[PDB]
């Protein structure tokens, strides 16, 4: 099957990415454009970590073509390699 | 083979600046100075001939 | 009201946990992706490192999201504030 | 004749930890100029063993503080999150599974 | 005088801030015109066009 | 069959050597070997630059010192150029 | 005729026999000394720790 | 011409139409011209400038201040003012990693 | 007196191409310190490339340098 | 007989100089004969396509010569340009005639 | 004495022409465009660089090269830039 699965963001999770943030208090109109602002993050990411795994003419994409994209995007993380 | 031995006794401290004895070391330029006036003397001295004096000593900066 | 709210920002910052559910976000990865390629595979890490980034992300957002929202006064957080945010960090206009 | 037996490494020559072969091997294979200098990696490697003797301590005083002597990358994160250098170091990077330095804004306290 | 060449679009602009005309970012409101495109503004204009 | 060309040993040494109680969980050892990796990266490319601005076909000691000086922050900065020239004084006898 | 040392410390530090480095000052001056065993005996012995004000005869 | 003494803070507006057209570097240059090399002496003594160095810097740091001015402008604006005052600075400098 | 040379005016001006409406009197002496600290972080990394390049007039190229490394970069002094 | 691989390639920049700038920049140990070929049709194009705004921009706002402010203007308006140069500041090119619309008299 | 100075200097004024035959431009223009031509340069290779090392590769390629531009290049610029790149390609392989 495919579909819209940014509604698997379910909103506890959204909360609590707030509260781990500090906010204290979420109004209704967060969460929905929220979920289009973690989705606009994750388009630029994979569409990043697609184009490292084209070069090595892969179907698999690794932590490693991830942590590129996080590269070129200035977002660099350390832990799984890279 | 015929390079002397390094020495028996330990050296002692002349002042860089002066050399007269150095009862003192400074912990921030790291020099050898003897009297009060010297030390007010060192710390208006640039980094450049402090790293210089130490240099002259083979110690800690080149 | 609004006192367990504290609680649990001291929890979740005491914590360091995935907070949103590795399932749905895993099908949230292939599903976007599926667009940028055909059928594309997933080593186990890559997803994890997606779902750390992304989480890092959300968290520094939210983070200076709080700073707007305070600057506002106004201790409750909406688009209006996120929106600065995105603008003054750099990623929209 | 023959090479020597147990000749000495640069590094431990440097009375370093870091291996300055390596660093050298990596300069040069690594593409990042033509020709690479002998010190060259002998300063690199210093100052790598040195950020890395400096990142160990705060987080093995994190580790402490916390109760513990196994540093994870929690403990990490709170140094680097509790030292001004390494924040401004670190600014453009997340430690994976250390979480965020806890904070409530002082209009978020009581009373 | 003569400087009437470059100050008359402010003038008119000036005319349109006390008016209110102004299109979303204070612009007196103008004709859009498409020769002035290029083969990439044409191509984001045909995949935005559906 | 494969390498990975990991700091892991010489890290831990280092450890052994600031804090003798201490030890490395290997997700802990993953942030290290990422972070000197990642450094290694910046001032290695910070010193190309800086060597190819100046026309050179070299980097040497004062390449890597001035790409150092660029990088590093303030006390941090002053810390390593000072192990950077105590280990250059102590290997050049 | 005595030699007395006399200063605030400023920093004092101590190893595992022991070496150990400690630093004096007065209001006109600053000073680093590489500690003998016999002062590092005493020292430890008194408690000694920075921000005190120390008069130490030195011939003891 | 026609509006004239048109309602205080909008001759701001007929100032923003001069400033935002025009190619010209808002600090005077001699001031700015002694002042790098106040702020260069500091590290290193008896430092000369390329004359077009100062230039390059004027225009590098005029466009730092006028981005950060537009920027705290939002600031302002989300918390509904038209004046810009110490704070909006404040949330700017450290939500871009220049303070934080 | 050096830094007052970033005259009350010109922060009025600056302002004004930043589009902004009303200044604070406060704002004036605190921006010249953001100037300040900015102009200073990137002229001590220009002074840095110089030194390596054993120059001692600061260059367009030793601010350039500076500008193109802490993300600050601009065109028209020959990058 | 000789020609230029730009003339082949139907370029008008200079194929030889990037091959030798890809060599010289220490990018790698060995280079492709196409990589400057492409890399500088590339160039090209995004000269070609940054300059027709350029020229656009010169020609509306009633001048024959392009200035620094046309640049700007070309620069700033494509939100992919813009997007490309957001990390870059251009000599003396000031900003585009935008206003923030609740800082007008009403 | 001095060395000739490098820049682009004919071929970009060709490519103004080639657009706008009635259009100048000034020194500082001619300027802003070389250094972003040389910048640009220097961000492909650059990254380049690194997608050889991520392919443990010797040779930087045209076919790594579209991956690069594609990589950099916000939205459809980068499927211009590729598409031309390989026209560019295309009449030079018609050829050699």
């Amino acid at each position: 099957v495919l579909r819209d699965n940014i509604q698997g963001i379910t909103k506890p999770a959204i909360r609590r990415l707030a509260r781990r943030g500090g906010v204290k208090r979420i109004s209704g109109l967060i969460y929905e454009e929220t979920r289009g602002v973690l989705k606009v993050f994750l388009e630029n990411v994979i569409r990043d970590a697609v184009t490292y795994t084209e070069h090595a003419k892969r179907k698999t994409v690794t932590a490693m073509d991830v942590v590129y994209a996080l590269k070129r995007q200035g977002r660099t993380l350390y832990g799984f390699g890279g | 083979s015929i390079d002397a031995p390094p020495s028996f006794k330990p050296a002692k401290k002349y002042s860089d600046v002066s050399g007269l004895l150095a009862n003192y070391t400074d912990p921030q330029s790291k020099l050898r100075f003897s009297t009060i006036e010297e030390f007010s003397y060192i710390r208006r001295l640039p980094s450049d001939v402090v790293t210089g004096y130490l240099a002259l000593r083979k110690a800690t900066s080149i | 009201p609004g006192t367990v709210a504290l609680r649990e920002i001291r929890r979740y910052q005491k914590s360091t946990e995935l907070l949103i559910r590795k399932l749905p976000f895993q099908r949230l990865v292939r599903e976007i992706a599926q667009d940028f390629k055909t059928d594309l595979r997933f080593q186990s890490s890559a997803v994890m490192a997606l779902q750390e980034a992304c989480e890092a992300y959300l968290v520094g957002l939210f983070e200076d999201t709080n700073l707007c929202a305070i600057h506002a006064k106004r201790v409750t957080i909406m688009p209006k504030d996120i929106q600065l945010a995105r603008r003054i960090r750099g990623e929209r206009a | 004749g023959k090479a020597r037996a147990k000749a000495k490494t640069r590094s431990s020559r440097a009375g370093l930890q870091f291996p300055v072969g390596r660093v050298h091997r990596l300069l040069r294979k690594g593409n990042y100029s033509e020709r690479v200098g002998a010190g060259a990696p002998v300063y690199l490697a210093a100052v790598l063993e040195y950020l890395t003797a400096e990142i160990l301590e705060l987080a093995g005083n994190a580790a402490r503080d916390n109760k513990k002597t196994r540093i994870i990358p929690r403990h990490l994160q709170l140094a680097i999150r509790n030292d001004e250098e390494l924040n401004k170091l670190l600014g453009r990077v997340t430690i994976a599974q250390g979480g965020v330095l806890p904070n409530i804004q002082a209009v978020l306290l009581p009373k | 005088g003569l400087g009437g060449q470059e100050e008359e679009e402010e003038q008119r602009w000036l005319d349109a801030l006390e008016k209110g005309e102004l299109d979303d970012n204070g612009d007196l409101k103008k004709e859009i015109n498409e020769r002035l495109l290029t083969a990439r503004q044409r191509a984001l204009l045909q995949k935005a066009r559906s | 069959r494969s390498r990975k060309e990991s700091y892991s040993i010489y890290v831990y040494k280092v450890l052994k050597q600031v804090h003798p109680d201490t030890g490395i969980s290997s997700k802990a050892m993953g942030i290290m070997n990422s972070f000197v990796n990642d450094i290694f990266e910046r001032i290695a490319g910070e010193a190309s630059r800086l060597a190819h601005y100046n026309k050179r076909s070299t980097i040497t000691s004062r390449e890597i010192q001035t790409a150092v000086r660029l990088l590093l922050p303030g006390e941090l900065a002053k810390h390593a150029v000072s192990e950077g020239t105590k280990a250059v004084t102590k290997y050049t006898s | 005729e005595t030699e007395i040392i006399e200063g605030e410390v400023v920093e004092i530090q101590i190893d595992r026999s022991k070496v150990g480095k400690l630093t004096l000052k007065t209001t006109e001056m600053e000073t680093i000394y590489d500690l003998g065993t016999k002062m590092i005996e005493s020292l430890t012995k008194d408690k000694v720790q920075a921000g005190d004000v120390i008069t130490i005869d030195k011939a003891t």
